[PDB]
């Protein structure tokens, strides 16, 4: 039974790691980019939301 | 013998922390402590939404943007139009044990399931008027926890019996049987590519599954208590987690750790929602205080509160852009914020 | 204002706030009630009597019965697994909650006793009564009359206890029977009278499989703490 | 889905008469019922509307009077009782299918049609063209008033007759296609002035095309284009 | 026909209801508004009940004056017709919501899984409405009369005359009979069928049974403490008048008691709020949370 798990536990052992600074730096670059076309982060003027 | 596997599985354990130990050079603090904060963000209650009987469980916004289905305990599955708080269809479900629903992408489908063990699936557009049940999938053992579409013709579900599984709808057989967990499970987040999906159960872990291949890709360990809600940061490469241990957690899929966790001390109940704003710079996260909070997600400081609930937040979804908030809650009100 | 469009999508959503209303009207006027147990522990007996005297991997059955004119709700779970802590939080606002344990059976009956206490602490059962169904009184009367299986040997407190003032052996039969189904009885309500805290009881009662009175024990009870919730909301306490 | 119809025939003038709509097939209980008419060589003109739950019904300012529209929705049956019939009554009534709800397509499915002959500052829709096996075809057709509310809607219908049978619904509010309809018809409009194209016609799309506006009561059609 | 020296006790005594029974009327009608808001139908006619003691303790400020200076009232006849029927109903109006909501109180707890359509904040509304409109209109009469009267000894009267008119004494009997015995009693019996339910209670502790019990007999012991001696002096010198209408034998030596005993039924609006959002927990808990607001 526990022959699965040491396989599956192996399969998952072995994968390419990038280094987390550039996965922050990814992330970090994703929110910037898209900053001006997120209306809850800058909000929009009050006449093109549709909740006014 | 028996011991000498535990003894290998032991040493990959330790070869994968070890791994992961060497590829953490820099934390997500250390990299954005130069960013400017978000600052104080302010969201008010546009719409609320009154009809439903009992406390609301699940919700979903519609690919449009406008559209929302809501399930609550009571038997009802109602679509709102946003914009009006008009009434669109009210289904009364078999079940009134309902714990999640999914607006298909399309528009043609929502689907809901609980303690039944069973995703039911509605036709929104018939040629007659009514909105029928196209098929009731069942095959799962414990209770449906959550269900994504993917498309019209394949949904995945999320069960209490340590098991996901990928359905094909038109003939109601599991095509794939995620197995691997070890406790129930409850959330479900769908790449937005839809080729990974991951999941969070009780035992405090959450996997990356592969819905074409069915084997489990990664798997996450960082909570010190069951996982109740899990959502995908709009890039793909990352998602989030909201436990029982008032924390919520950010993982990344290539680097195969965790970056930053969201907590506070004055903070003590568990998060029941996460969901992410377009950019990702937002992180909501619904609280059983009563009271929904905003975390930015590159900081881990709040931006801001919605309090406007009488009960605890169950479900909480942005819609596609960007535009506004829904938050159901256990006092039977949906409530649209910006 | 509006188009017409829109005036008619506005009375559709009005007839369905009409429907709604119907809706609710039945449903604040049915009570709502979770059934509990063991394997052995009667309670599909149970079930089936209430629904006849008034789906393979299917995981909740419900019951309609109804007793002087008011609804009730019976919901059981069928193929939940052994792990209870996370579906139990959709029964926060049910009326109450129907334990029902095996009293002939001697050598489960810790873990009885075990799962009472883990639904009476529960967080998110505070204010919810417990309906306590002592099961299976006939099949004790021979297990403590024939004495070839004893008792005091599963719990080392039997011999060191009396049969209390209050009890009230109805039909005639041996003060044995009466003793023991009374110390079970006062195991199960020392873990109920442990933490309390005056915000929910627990009822006992001591049924058979087969009995008529259990819809009207079932009633009563339900009577009893929707008057005490009435006392409490409306000021008296 | 069908509605079939029946009640008509030779009629003094002076007398009365009442039109029976029997639905079969869907949920009758939820759709919002339309009387149309049409004189025996000329084009539509709308007659009544009854709706959803009975509580909105409207008439057109030529019958306002003399005719009621009821409907019996545990029995799926929709009526048209007409007193004072004159010579200028004499149609062919339609009995027409229609939902409204955020997305839904009014006006999707027409009767069969009853006949009946007697005996002997609203919207105008100029359809200018009266008449026109492999080519593009381009309709088109003109409003008074314009057609586009604050809501973003262009509330502009296009349906087709063809020689032998009822209207059929092919574009809702100026640029939705039916279900049914082949994407050969496109629809599309500026607010006062509206078009349609057939891409690649064939034989089966000759008939008559009229334009419908649903901006407010009454509803006007216009007088329809010919194919041949 | 003459009158004593009635011009220090109703005044001292309307003070010190102006000071106690504003502050805890606008606590009560808060809180009872927050019972409204969780849809606690009891929270309607608490509000009602607060709105009643509310629009009665405005308008004391000018009685307080009319027995300063001595029995004479001199704010036109205006004021003494709007103010006067103000201040001699709210008696009948508190009294009424007192009774609805010892009605309300024997539904919930002696009947509490029937008559559900009973318990609701529209049906609420409307028996509050329905209650409003009588006692209102019902209470009317002395509108449709002169009633600012003069007489010899420099007494600027509002709503009397000690030479009492043919309909006074009839009104003055359907008060007492039908304004205060009537709900009265109805509180009285729906207060007992309270307790008689609360007895076979077995999820009550016996401590819980003792407090439920000094609480309804206090009830009950307030309201009569307030409204018996007034209205029974009210029926003496009403059916005295029947016997001897010109006579003024009686009437000049119960005037000071008269007066002194209507001043004492004014102690019913200060009652109130302790009695009905004040004594209890879980109202408290709203004006200490509200209160910490500011």
């Amino acid at each position: 039974q526990a022959r699965k798990l040491v396989e599956q536990l192996k399969m998952e052992a072995n994968i390419d790691r990038i280094k987390v600074s550039k996965a922050a730096a990814d992330l970090m670059a994703y929110c910037e980019a898209h900053a001006k076309e997120d209306p809850l982060l800058t909000p929009v003027p009050a006449s093109e939301n549709p909740f006014r | 013998e028996l011991d000498q596997l535990r003894q290998e599985a032991e040493q990959l354990k330790n070869q994968i922390r070890d791994a992961r130990k060497a590829c953490a050079d820099a934390t997500l603090s250390q990299i954005t402590n130069n960013i400017d904060p978000v600052g104080r963000i302010q969201m008010r209650t546009r719409r609320t939404l009154r009809g439903h009987l009992a406390k609301i469980y699940a919700m979903h916004w519609g690919t449009d943007s406008r559209l929302l289905v809501s399930a609550s305990q009571d038997g009802k599955l109602i679509i709102w139009d946003s914009y009006t708080t008009n009434k669109v269809h009210a289904i009364p479900l078999r079940s009134s044990w309902v714990m999640t629903c999914a607006y298909a992408p399309s528009g043609n489908y929502v689907a809901c399931g609980g303690l039944d063990n069973i995703c039911s699936i509605y036709n929104l557009k018939t040629r007659e008027g009514n909105v029928r049940v196209s098929r009731e999938l069942a095959g799962h053992t414990g209770y449906l926890s959550c269900c994504r579409f993917l498309d019209d013709n394949q949904i995945v579900t999320s069960s209490g019996d340590t098991t996901c599984a990928l359905w094909d709808i038109e003939t109601g057989q599991q095509t794939t049987t995620f197995t691997g967990h070890t406790g129930d499970v409850m959330s479900l987040s769908l790449a937005p590519d839809t080729r990974l999906f991951v999941s969070g159960a009780c035992d405090a872990s959450a996997k990356l599954w592969d819905v074409r291949e069915g084997m489990c890709r990664q798997t996450f360990t960082g909570h010190e208590s069951d996982i109740n809600a899990i959502c995908f940061f709009p890039n793909g490469n990352a998602f989030a987690t909201g436990s029982d241990d008032a924390t919520c957690r950010l993982f990344d899929l290539r680097a195969d750790q965790e970056l930053m966790t969201y907590s506070h001390d004055n903070i003590i109940c568990g998060i029941t929602s996460v969901s992410f704003s377009k950019s990702g710079r937002l992180l909501l996260a619904g609280y059983d205080d009563f009271n929904c909070n905003v975390w930015d997600a590159l900081k881990a400081d709040r931006a801001g509160v919605l309090a406007g609930h009488d009960n605890r937040v169950s479900c909480l979804g942005v819609t596609d852009d960007g535009m506004a908030v829904a938050t159901g809650s256990w006092d039977s009100f949906l409530k649209i914020w910006n | 204002t509006l188009s017409a469009e829109d005036k008619a999508a506005v009375e559709r959503s009005k007839m369905i706030e009409k429907q709604l209303q119907k809706d609710k009207q039945v449903y604040r006027a049915t009570h709502r009630l979770l059934l509990l147990g063991a394997d052995n522990s009667g309670k599909s007996t149970i079930v089936k009597q209430m629904r006849i005297y008034h789906v393979k991997t299917s995981g909740i059955f419900e019951t309609k019965f109804q007793v002087d004119k008011v609804n009730f709700h019976m919901f059981d779970v069928g193929a939940q697994r052994d792990e209870r802590r996370k579906w139990i939080q959709c029964f926060n606002d049910v009326t109450a909650i129907i334990f029902v344990v095996d009293s002939s059976d001697y050598n489960r009956l810790q873990e009885a006793l075990n799962d009472f206490k883990s639904i009476w602490n529960n967080r998110w059962l505070r204010t919810i009564s417990v309906i306590l169904f002592l099961n299976k009184q006939d099949l004790l009367a021979e297990k403590v009359l024939a004495g070839k299986s004893k008792i005091e040997d599963y719990f080392p407190e039997f011999a060191r206890y009396t049969t209390p003032e209050d009890a009230t052996p109805e039909p005639g039969e041996d003060p044995r029977v009466t003793r023991a189904k009374y110390f079970i009885r006062d195991e199960f309500l020392r873990i109920s009278t442990a933490s309390g805290d005056g915000r929910h009881y627990c009822y006992p009662h001591f049924t058979c499989s087969v009995d008529t009175e259990n819809a009207r024990r079932i009633f009563n009870d339900c009577r009893d703490i929707i008057q005490r919730m009435h006392l409490r909301q409306y000021e008296l306490l | 889905v069908q509605l079939v119809e029946s009640g008509g025939g030779l009629v003094q003038p002076g007398g009365s008469r009442k039109l029976s709509c029997s639905a079969s097939g869907f949920a009758f209980s939820s759709f919002g019922m339309h009387w149309v008419r049409q004189a025996p060589e000329k084009g539509l003109e709308w007659v009544a509307y009854i709706s959803s739950g009975s509580g909105t019904i409207y008439y057109a300012d030529t019958v306002k009077g003399r005719f009621t529209i009821s409907r019996d929705d545990p029995k799926n049956t929709l009526f048209l009782q007409m007193t004072s019939l004159r010579s200028e009554d004499t149609a062919m009534y339609y009995c027409v299918r229609s939902i409204y709800y955020y997305g839904s397509s009014p006006f999707d499915f027409w009767g069969q049609g009853t006949t009946l002959t007697v005996s002997a500052a609203d919207i105008v829709m100029t359809q200018a063209t009266s008449s026109v096996p492999g080519e593009s075809v381009s309709i088109s057709c003109r409003s008074s008033k314009s057609l586009l509310h604050s809501n973003g809607n262009t509330y502009l219908y296009w349906f087709l007759q063809r020689p032998g049978q009822s209207p059929q619904l092919l574009i809702y509010r100026m640029s939705n296609l039916a279900s049914g309809v082949p994407d050969r018809f496109s629809g599309s409009g500026s607010g006062t002035a509206f078009t349609l194209t057939i891409s690649r016609l064939e034989a089966e799309d000759v008939g008559v095309y009229y334009c419908m506006q649903h901006l407010e009561y009454p509803l006007t059609f216009g007088a329809g284009t010919k194919l041949e | 026909v003459d009158s004593r020296v009635d011009h220090l006790f109703p005044p001292s005594l309307y003070i010190f209801v102006i000071g106690v029974g504003l502050p805890t009327n606008c606590l009560a009608l808060w809180a009872a508004y927050r019972q409204v808001r969780q849809h606690n139908e009891l929270g309607v006619y608490l509000m009602n009940l607060s709105i009643a003691d509310l629009l009665y303790i405005c308008t004391l400020p000018l009685w307080v004056d009319y027995f300063l200076h001595h029995d004479n009232w001199i704010h036109g006849p205006g004021s003494c017709k709007l103010f006067g029927f103000i201040f001699y109903s709210n008696i009948y109006i508190s009294i009424a919501f007192l009774c609805c909501i010892s009605v309300d109180r024997y539904l919930a707890v002696a009947h509490p899984l029937r008559f559900a359509r009973l318990r609701r904040v529209k049906t609420a509304v409307a028996v509050s409405s329905v209650v409003w409109a009588t006692e209102l209109g019902a209470n009317s009469a002395p509108l449709f009369h002169d009633e600012l009267f003069r007489d010899r000894y420099n007494h600027t009267f509002c709503f009397e005359k000690f030479p009492m008119e043919r309909w006074v004494a009839w009104m003055n009997l359907y008060r007492v009979f039908v304004g205060f015995l009537f709900p009265w009693a109805l509180m009285l019996l729906c207060y007992r069928g309270i307790l008689r339910a609360v007895q076979s209670s077995v999820s009550t502790e016996r401590q819980e049974k003792v407090k439920i019990k000094r609480l309804a007999l206090s009830l009950i012991a307030i309201v009569l403490v307030c409204f018996a001696p007034y209205h029974a002096l009210l029926l003496s010198r009403s059916a005295v008048y029947l016997g001897r209408p010109w006579d003024c034998g009686f009437e000049e030596r119960v005037f000071s008691a008269y007066h002194s005993s209507l001043a004492f039924t004014s102690l019913n609006c200060v009652a109130d709020p302790i009695l009905y959002c004040l004594v209890n927990e879980g109202a408290r808990s709203d004006v200490a949370k509200a209160l910490h607001n500011l």
